[PDB]
């Protein structure tokens, strides 16, 4: 189950 | 920018018996960046029927790919794996050794 | 400190184009537009991740068109505005997941700008009877016949804004409630000590900030351009 | 056994060839079960294990959506990186991410992971405490400072302790006969004369799972770390692993040398001597 | 699938506990938000919980979460008249953090002040024959109807805090243009 919210660098 | 040159192994999935269906494996590991040209050879000829694993990488962030084809090894016939990468000035060929 | 929006209030003519700006909190990469109608939770319109518009709702007609040209301030455009586009347009920004909202842009689309009226305001002086019975004195302020429902009411006693003993109707009240289109009234109460009211040097002002038309707006009628304006009524204390 | 889930993504820019190529893969231990390739015609999260094919349609629609959203964010991350390092937009650059979680025998959360590499070197990683970040250079500690202000750690920590262990536990229960197995290494030695007075002794481990294995040479029970050749553990292509280790040995000294094999699928470690 | 479900209205006595309840859509949502809105605009982020916490407390506020059943609740310790507002529970939807909102729970806080109910007449400050009526100091439980003929405007009740005397009062205003109109009968309380 993948993430629903990746962060910006 | 890091560049790492590929580690190359060409080996059979099973111990080679002459005449017995088997898989020929060329494993390229430990490289960066990800662009790489791999070819398996039979007596120098590029083999058309050649699959590869999906781009994965290791704990050190270096990439690894499995190239494979089914083949029936003979006593006579000669297999190899031709690799090129930015780290190489020319392609590197690694003959297949039944014993490594 | 927070998110910023321009203008706070717009009133265009139906079938005209309109543009709102949103200015997110400094260096917030994520920008969301929402629509809110009175009585409802806000509804997603669109998402910018810096420049890129990554997700857009099917609640957007072709008429709706958002930009974030520099990954900075965003604009929303409505072409050929319709009555149904009347709403609060909310902007929010986050660095990751915590969304902070602006004060919104309250849009009203009306058929004609001559439908737009400033309030009339009046102060009503406290009852003798309340002063006998309670030793308190309630002033009532009444603002009538404004459209649209865009006002801030505040009391000033001896030149100071008062922040206690005040009550303003939470919702403007329709002069004809059955209709969509209808002018509005609003009441406020300021309650002071009977002694405070009885001092005739004490000055009571009720103030209604109207958000109406711009200087850009066209006006072919006779009465004053119904601009953004303050309308006051006043009363002095009385020993009577 | 104890188990892990790993999601790996690679974004490679290619200025003047359109938008960055994005490739993602998922593993449970050393078993791949999904992939996404942004150059494929499908534009889907595809199964890469017969056992995952059992997930319902919601699973495939949603997993596709999430990885596509990731592809879009890691595209923007390549650009942010370009700005931080003050690098031209003519160069091809690589951004790599790995997240996932470990559980023990009981199914309980053990460890979370969330790490990036820019152009092949550590950029930023979530610490094992899950409450703060290791920044690897001046550029990364802009991200570190931004992520500490935005509280990204306690949000990603909510995913790693929640959706990530749930996923893992469900794959362990649906892929049971594949994932909750050990294949122990099949071991033998080969003697290879090099001169009339030398031989390479090669210690073989075939058909093992999982991949983790230790191959060691001793001489009179002293480790031969320095004079041993050792190949990277390699895939057989059939979901098992192979490895060997070799020492060159004086003709006659063969029985002073032993090979030690450690592997999760062995009751006790193996000692091998050139006997045959 | 479904919506974020919360009640539209909840009435509390000043000093009692307010519990505002919410069901959200997706168990995988890593955070849940409470926002509050006062007369005018201005969605205020009030408090949040991550999905790996049972509970969070923040002064008079408490958030309880049940991830399996997707139940979220804001509990307020010591409800003041100042806490009257609309509370929205908000959940991230899909693969950004765009929010979907509940329809909003309007919170009404009734003063516990003893009623001295009275109707008063007030005269325009500018020497007019123009009058408004004031229904003040009545009981918080009073059913103040707007009921009328269409010439007669009655406002809704609103709470008013005189802090210096620690005194809260309910009031409503009525006016009309009628020659006919008496403050006496103007109001239509249906007190329960």
């Amino acid at each position: 189950l993948w993430m629903r919210l990746l962060p910006l660098l | 920018m890091i560049q790492r040159t590929p580690k190359i192994q060409v080996y059979s999935r099973h111990p080679a018996e002459n005449g017995k269906s088997n898989f020929l494996n060329c494993y390229v590991s430990g490289f960066h960046p990800s662009d790489i040209e791999v070819d398996l050879l039979k007596n120098g000829e590029r083999i058309e029927k050649v699959e590869h694993s999906d781009l994965s990488f290791s704990k050190d962030w270096s990439f690894y790919l499995l190239y494979y084809t089914e083949f029936t090894p003979t006593e006579k016939d000669e297999y190899a794996c031709r690799v090129n990468h930015v780290t190489l000035s020319q392609p590197k060929i690694v003959k297949w050794d039944r014993d490594m | 400190t927070g998110v910023s929006q321009d203008p706070r209030h717009k009133i265009t003519k139906r079938g005209q184009n309109v543009t709102f700006r949103c200015d997110p909190i400094s260096e917030h990469n994520r920008l969301y537009w929402y629509r809110q109608t009175l009585g409802q939770g806000p509804e997603f319109l669109t998402y910018f991740q810096n420049e890129a518009q990554l997700e857009k709702s099917r609640l957007l007609s072709d008429r709706f068109s958002a930009e974030r040209p520099k990954g900075s301030f965003s604009t929303l455009e409505i072409q050929r505005t319709e009555q149904g586009d009347s709403a609060m347009y909310l902007c929010a920004s986050s660095l990751h997941h915590e969304q902070y909202f602006g004060p919104g842009t309250r849009l009203t689309v009306t058929e004609d700008l001559k439908n737009v009226f400033p309030p009339e305001v009046a102060v009503f002086e406290p009852s003798e009877a309340e002063i006998s019975h309670t030793q308190k004195a309630t002033l009532v302020c009444l603002a009538t016949g404004f459209y649209p429902d865009h006002v801030e009411l505040s009391w000033w006693v001896n030149g100071k804004e008062v922040h206690s003993g005040v009550c303003t109707d939470p919702q403007p009240l329709k002069e004809q409630p059955a209709l969509n289109d209808s002018r509005y009234a609003l009441s406020s109460r300021l309650r002071v000590s009977a002694t405070f009211w009885q001092d005739p040097r004490n000055h009571f002002r009720c103030q209604v900030q109207f958000y109406g038309l711009s200087e850009n707006d066209e006006w072919t009628q006779d009465r004053a351009k119904p601009v953004t304006q303050i309308v006051s009524a006043e009363a002095w204390g009385r020993a009577d | 056994g104890s188990h892990s889930m790993r999601y790996f993504s690679t974004s490679v820019s290619r200025p003047g060839r359109g938008e960055p190529r994005f490739i993602a893969v998922g593993y449970v231990d050393d078993t791949q079960f999904v992939r996404f390739d942004s150059d494929a015609a499908s534009q889907r999260m595809e199964p890469r294990a017969p056992w995952i094919e059992q997930e319902g349609p919601e699973y495939w629609d949603e997993e596709t959506g999430k990885v596509k959203a990731h592809s879009q964010t890691d595209r923007e991350n390549l650009r942010i990186a370009l700005r931080y390092y003050n690098q031209s937009e003519a160069g091809s650059h690589t951004l790599q991410m790995m997240f996932g979680c470990d559980v023990g025998s009981d199914g309980r959360f053990l460890r979370g992971y969330h790490q990036y590499a820019y152009d092949g070197k550590d950029y930023i990683a979530l610490k094992e405490d899950l409450r703060s970040w290791t920044a690897a250079d001046m550029a990364a500690q802009i991200t570190k400072r931004k992520w500490e202000a935005a509280h990204v750690a306690e949000q990603q920590r909510a995913y790693l302790e929640g959706t990530c262990v749930d996923g893992l536990r469900r794959y362990l229960e649906n892929g049971k006969e594949t994932l909750q197995r050990t294949d122990p290494p099949k071991t033998h030695m080969t003697h290879h004369p090099i001169s009339d007075h030398e031989a390479t002794l090669r210690c073989w481990a075939l058909g093992f799972y999982p991949a983790e294995i230790t191959l060691t040479w001793q001489r009179d029970g002293e480790d031969q770390t320095q004079d041993t050749e050792l190949v990277e553990t390699r895939p057989a292509g059939d979901g098992t692993f192979q490895k060997w280790a070799a020492v060159v040995v004086p003709s006659g000294e063969e029985q002073r040398y032993t090979c030690h094999v450690q592997h999760e699928g062995l009751p006790k470690p193996l000692t091998l001597r050139w006997e045959p | 699938g479904e919506d974020v479900e919360q009640s539209l209205f909840l009435s509390v006595r000043e000093g009692d506990s307010s519990v505002i309840n919410c069901t959200y859509t997706d168990s995988s949502s890593t955070y849940l938000y409470w926002y509050k809105q006062e007369p005018g605009a201005g969605l205020q982020l009030l408090t949040y919980i991550f999905s790996n916490m049972d509970m969070k407390q923040d002064q008079r506020l408490t958030v309880l979460l049940n991830k399996k059943d997707k139940h979220l609740s804001l509990r307020i310790a010591d409800t003041q008249t100042g806490d009257s507002a609309i509370y929205f529970c908000a959940e991230p939807s899909g693969n950004t953090g765009k929010l979907i909102f509940g329809q909003g729970t309007t919170l009404q806080v009734k003063p516990i002040q003893n009623p001295d109910p009275a109707v008063y007449q007030l005269r325009d400050s500018k020497s007019s024959d123009k009058s408004v009526c004031l229904f003040t100091d009545f009981d918080s439980q009073t059913n103040v109807s707007q009921s009328k003929d269409s010439d007669v405007y009655i406002t809704d009740k609103c709470v008013l805090d005189m802090r210096s005397m620690d005194f809260k009062s309910n009031s409503a205003v009525a006016w009309s243009n009628k020659s006919d109109f008496a403050c006496a009968n103007a109001f239509n309380n249906s007190i329960i």
